[PDB]
């Protein structure tokens, strides 16, 4: 903390840098609402969509229902012919404008220092943090004013969140069901109810 | 840079003490005339002190004026022992003409003019007579004085009309008298007059009344008398008739008046007979009456305007500095009712000494006064304002200086104060206070520092005696003092003892001075902010000083020590108090002191004790008839140097030899003669008395000029065998490992450092030369060089590398060092002083901001100059060309966007979803 600097710097440099990434962080996202689109595609994909649905969830949770009924349905899924899968036959935007813009800083603030950071660098990265000096002596610590940006770009990501085919895939989802057991694991329910005792104090 | 060309820099210049001056031009245009003691000649502007013309020619005696005179519209000038002579214009500085003569010694010079015309001017010089045309200048006549040996011939005279007079007088023998007469160039009669009782009659008479001398004998307490043309065995009249004793140890002497060359002399005149007695008399062809005596004056001027003829007097009224000053009609006697000036000086010790006039024809008069320190003053006939115009001429000659950091702010002195319980509670009521202070917000009094201190108050000493204190922007003298018995050859120092940073401890300095013929000595105590004497008395020196340091160790006011040596090798301590004396007894063995005699050619290195005596370490000679020291160097201890390594081209390191306790030693020869010159350096450690290096550059004589900086030296002078100047430049490095990183001392080190050196050549010659400074050392450091023609310049040091590829392998491609560059060139783009020349330059001053971006430079010769310097281009400032519009017309452009891609996209959703 050896040198003495302007104030006019922390006043006119520093903070317009660790506002004008907030609001553009901001603007970014309420832009991307604005901008995504919604199809209106068809209703025969939706329709499938739906049943394909319905039979992941028929292979996930369909054992706490009679045995014959989960045989009946995957039958009307799989049945030779029948089964309905054997019928029916068919980053750069987030990157670039904070990319364009440390260039357009480091064009405009550049004959001069900004701070320090508290953690010693390593020499090599010299000539990228302080761009506009001619003196090749100074550790690195002293920075320009891009490298503040960046910072506070990554600084700033996780503060956001706190103030904010066809025939295939049928065929596939058949064959994934074709195995399958129905386990109606629900045999000793009876019992393990009337093991210790009924619970209810809330009323 | 039209902002340092404007906000920051300055030039003052001056011309000296006047010796000679002329008034009175056609009517007087605007101007006065001088020709001072630095050889220059001036043309001021009589309504404010300034300067139209100066043609300052040569420092060294042999340009010295021996006299001068006004013909009205030019000049005459008489320089170089006699030899040259010189005529100028009086307007624009224009010479028109310059001879120079034979060898003499200059005993006079007049204006002569045959009847009517002023056509001619003669030159005495005590063996022959010339005389020479006004506009020409090419001789018209020599003769030879009659016996030219003995008769020592004093004094010339022309009473207008035909012919000419030369007198000359052997001490108390006799005196000569010869004519001669325009256009012959013959010795007309001469005659002989016996006179043992005068011994000279350089200022002791002069003719009055169109022929006639008189001359003072204060033997027989009279008055000799000499018509010089119709009488000889000089009459005399005896001063008794008339109540008018001389004085006892006196040597009394005439003043006549002859305000046109082709008409006679007035036969009014006056008489210095005591210090301070002065009489008008009048002469006729023998009834001497008196019209009327002054016996309080110290001062008197003739002066003439278109036919009257006049008298200014000057006098004492009663004390603190107070003289009147009045005019007298010499006709007369009658004193002229109006016209008495009322005047005063401010110091303490100054009287006037001298007095010239200007006269008008309204009647008015304008007097200049040349008072002792060196002073300058110009008074007007009024009321109100009466000094005109004041110039302080002091400062011609420059000795020593020093730049001092201002006084604090209300704000910074009350948070001093501000620093269990009671702490929190004091910061608590310091805290409340600021706030009172901004809740309520929303010259030699008033001034204190800013932010980044540029200010950097000024103290000066100077070779009259005359201590001074300047602002350093602007430069107005805020205060002066005035020490007295000052010779003109002494040899000062000027210590800085206790700063501004402890409120309320008030700041001093020191100084010391010697005599130079009885090697007595003084110490000056004081404050350089308001320019007064402290309370605490200095001790009193008994013996011949030889030499002092600082010591920066403290006493319990937070004030540096001071060690003085005397001449019998026995130490003083300034501020001798108890808390000293025991951190001395404490630390005494690690205190050097080390002296050198030039005389004889010898180096002595001493040491302290328990008790405050000293006692022989180190001795060393050098034999005076083949080396004759011409000076020696030591490290600025007020620097402090940031890296202890130079990094090498393959991410390895070399270590540097700092050494703090070094000290450089230059010589050159006797026996000079351009085939056997040389010059010799030495390097050499205080404490031990070891030499590190001894080297010798031949065919070298020149007066050289040297830097010996943190690890680095350099010394330029003049090589005889092929006429050019030179550079050369040495490095000392130990090796690639660190011998106790940690503490050097100097009792340590076995093993000395390998010598890097190199040595270039220069174009032109030099005057003073320095280099910056900043604390931290980081930023790039310069050599300021002062050039002859005024100019200065910035050479950068990493241009002068002894490490340079010289048909570079590929490492030194990488290290980028620039092989070897020739003939180290001079583009006027990094001149400082674009228009503000310096004329003699014989130092420089450089210090250290507050910013560490800028160093203050301050180059002191026969005029001033300051200024600041950036050698890495401020890069702690924030642009000097910001656009702060901008940036306000931005910030407001985003949060309107934003309020406004708030309140647009929570309408679309809102009627997405109530489709
Ligand atoms: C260092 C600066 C960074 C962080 C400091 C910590 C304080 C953070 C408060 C500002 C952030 C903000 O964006 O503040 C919005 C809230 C609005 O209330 P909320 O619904 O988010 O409550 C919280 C309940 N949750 C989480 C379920 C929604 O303000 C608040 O509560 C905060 C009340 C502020 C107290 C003064
Ligand atoms: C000064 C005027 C500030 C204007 C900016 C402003 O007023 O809008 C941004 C935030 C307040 O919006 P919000 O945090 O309530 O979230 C709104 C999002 N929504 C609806 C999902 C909860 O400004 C802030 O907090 C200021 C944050 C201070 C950092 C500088
Ligand atoms: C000394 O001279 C100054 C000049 O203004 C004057 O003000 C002051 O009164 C004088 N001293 C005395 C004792 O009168
Ligand atoms: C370094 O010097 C200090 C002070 O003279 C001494 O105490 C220390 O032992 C030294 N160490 C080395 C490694 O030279
Ligand atoms: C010095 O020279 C510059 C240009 O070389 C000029 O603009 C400036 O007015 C000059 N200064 C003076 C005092 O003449």
């Amino acid at each position: 903390p050896e040198l003495l600097l302007d104030s006019n710097i922390r006043l006119w440099v520093v903070l317009p840098i660790v506002i004008i990434t907030f609001f553009v962080g901001m603007i970014r996202h309420y832009v991307s609402i604005l901008l995504q689109s919604d199809k209106k595609l068809t209703q025969e994909q939706v329709s499938d969509s739906q049943v394909l649905i319905r039979s992941r969830v028929l292979r996930e949770n369909g054992k706490y229902i009679p045995k014959q009924s989960f045989l009946t349905r995957k039958y009307y899924f799989n049945n030779p012919e029948d089964g309905f899968f054997k019928k029916t036959k068919r980053n750069v935007t987030n990157v670039l404008p904070m990319i364009l813009i440390g260039g357009w800083i480091n064009m405009t603030f550049s004959g001069f220092v900004t701070t320090k950071v508290p953690f010693p660098l390593t020499l090599r990265f010299k000539p990228m943090l302080q761009q506009g000096i001619e003196l090749l002596t100074l550790d690195a610590s002293w920075v320009s004013s891009a490298s503040w940006y960046f910072l506070n770009v990554f600084g700033l990501r996780s503060i956001y969140s706190l103030i904010l085919d066809t025939n295939k895939a049928f065929k596939t989802e058949w064959e994934a069901l074709e195995l399958t057991d129905h386990q109606w694991a629900l045999d000793d329910v009876e019992e393990e109810l009337m093991a210790k005792d009924l619970h209810f104090e809330g009323m | 840079y039209e902002d340092q060309v404007g906000k920051f820099d300055w030039r003052q210049q001056y011309v000296g003490k006047v010796k000679f001056a002329s008034l009175e031009f056609s009517p007087g245009s605007k101007k006065l005339v001088v020709a001072t003691e630095k050889n220059v000649i001036a043309a001021l502007n009589s309504r404010t002190g300034e300067i139209l013309w100066r043609h300052v020619d040569k420092g060294t005696a042999e340009g010295a004026v021996d006299a001068m005179l006004l013909h009205g519209q030019d000049v005459i000038t008489v320089s170089n022992g006699g030899r040259i002579m010189r005529s100028w214009e009086t307007n624009i500085g224009g010479l028109n003409w310059e001879i120079t003569l034979d060898s003499g010694s200059f005993q006079a010079l007049g204006l002569v003019g045959l009847q009517e015309s002023v056509r001619y001017i003669a030159v005495l010089k005590k063996t022959t007579l010339a005389l020479h045309h006004l506009s020409s200048g090419h001789l018209k006549w020599v003769e030879h004085l009659p016996e030219s040996d003995s008769i020592h011939y004093q004094m010339v005279y022309s009473y207008g009309s035909g012919v000419v007079w030369a007198l000359g007088v052997v001490p108390f023998s006799h005196v000569n008298i010869v004519k001669f007469n325009v256009e012959d160039g013959e010795i007309v009669q001469q005659v002989r007059v016996s006179t043992p009782w005068l011994q000279h009659l350089s200022g002791a008479c002069g003719v009055v009344d169109e022929a006639v001398l008189v001359c003072p004998d204060p033997s027989s307490r009279s008055l000799q008398t000499l018509a010089l043309e119709t009488e000889w065995e000089l009459r005399q009249i005896p001063l008794q008739s008339l109540d008018l004793e001389f004085g006892s140890g006196f040597q009394p002497r005439v003043l006549p008046t002859q305000p046109n060359p082709v008409d006679a002399s007035r036969a009014q005149f006056f008489l210095h007979l005591s210090p301070s007695h002065y009489a008008l008399l009048q002469y006729h062809y023998g009834t001497l009456s008196l019209l009327k005596n002054f016996p309080q004056t110290a001062l008197v001027s003739f002066a003439t305007t278109g036919e009257k003829t006049v008298a200014a007097v000057m006098a004492c009224r009663n004390f603190n500095q107070t003289y009147t000053i009045n005019l007298y009609l010499v006709e007369t006697g009658r004193r002229l009712l109006d016209t008495t000036i009322t005047f005063s000086l401010e110091q303490s010790g100054t009287r006037p000494e001298r007095l010239y006039i200007q006269v008008f024809l309204k009647v008015g008069y304008r007097a200049l006064v040349q008072t002792e320190d060196h002073l300058l003053l110009f008074l007007q006939q009024l009321a109100g304002k009466v000094v005109l115009w004041s110039r302080e001429e002091s400062l011609a000659e420059v000795v020593c200086l020093e730049m001092v950091d201002l006084p604090l702010t209300g704000a910074q002195a009350e948070l001093e104060g501000e620093f269990l319980l009671g702490m929190f509670l004091k910061r608590l009521s310091s805290q409340l206070i600021l706030l009172q202070a901004w809740t309520s917000h929303l010259n030699i009094d008033t001034l204190a520092r800013d932010e980044f201190n540029l200010q950097k108050m000024m103290v000066m000493v100077t070779a009259s005696g005359k201590l001074f204190g300047i602002e350093s922007s602007s430069g107005t003298i805020l205060w002066k003092q005035y020490l007295p018995n000052v010779k003109p050859d002494s040899s000062f120092k000027l210590m800085v003892q206790r700063t501004t940073a402890h409120f309320p401890h008030p700041p001093q300095c020191t100084l010391l001075v010697k005599d130079k013929e009885s090697g007595m000595s003084s110490l000056y105590v004081f404050n350089p902010i308001f320019g007064k004497w402290s309370q605490v008395a200095p001790p009193v020196l008994k013996r011949p000083i030889l030499q002092s340091l600082l010591l920066p160790v403290m006493d319990q006011d937070y004030a540096k020590v001071l060690l003085l040596i005397d001449d019998e090798y026995k130490v003083t301590a300034f501020p001798a108090t108890r808390n000293v004396l025991r951190q001395l007894h404490e630390l005494a063995p690690s205190i050097f002191f080390y002296l050198v005699d030039a005389e004889q050619g010898r180096l002595c290195g001493y040491r302290l004790r328990k008790d405050l005596t000293t006692e022989l370490s180190w001795e060393l000679t050098i034999p005076p008839e083949v080396q004759r020291i011409v000076k020696v160097k030591g490290k600025r201890s007020s620097e402090h140097v940031h890296s202890q390594g130079r990094v090498m081209g393959d991410r390895s390191v070399l270590y540097k030899s700092l050494n703090p306790n070094l000290l450089a030693v230059v010589t050159e020869s006797t026996d000079a003669h351009h085939e056997r010159t040389f010059i010799g350096i030495f390097l050499i450690d205080g404490v031990t008395g070891r030499i590190i290096h001894s080297s010798v550059q031949k065919k070298a004589k020149g007066p050289v000029h040297i830097v010996h900086s943190e690890n680095w030296v350099v010394y330029q002078y003049w090589n005889t065998k092929a006429r050019r100047n030179e550079f050369t430049v040495l490095e000392l490095y130990e090796g690639t490992e660190q011998y106790n990183a940690t503490a050097f001392s100097s009792l340590d080190r076995p093993q000395l450092p390998q010598v890097l050196q190199q040595s270039y050549i220069f174009p032109s010659s030099i005057s003073a030369m320095e280099a910056t400074i900043t604390e931290r050392g980081i930023t790039s450091r310069h050599l300021l060089i002062g050039l002859p023609s005024g100019a200065i310049l910035s050479l950068p040091k990493a241009l002068l590398d002894p490490r340079r590829p010289e048909i570079p392998t590929e490492q030194s491609r990488e290290e980028n060092l620039i092989p070897y560059s020739p003939d180290v060139q001079i583009h006027a783009e990094r001149f400082i002083n674009y228009n503000q020349t310096v004329s003699r330059m014989r130092g420089i001053y450089t210090a250290p901001s507050g910013l560490e971006s800028t160093c203050l430079v301050v180059a002191y010769g026969l005029d001033i100059y300051q200024t600041r310097v950036y050698p890495s281009k401020q890069f702690d400032v924030l642009k000097d060309d910001y656009d702060y519009v901008l940036i306000s017309s931005v910030l407001f452009g985003l949060v309107f966007a934003t309020m406004i891609t708030k309140r647009l996209a929570q309408v679309k959703l809102l009627n997405r979803a109530w489709r």
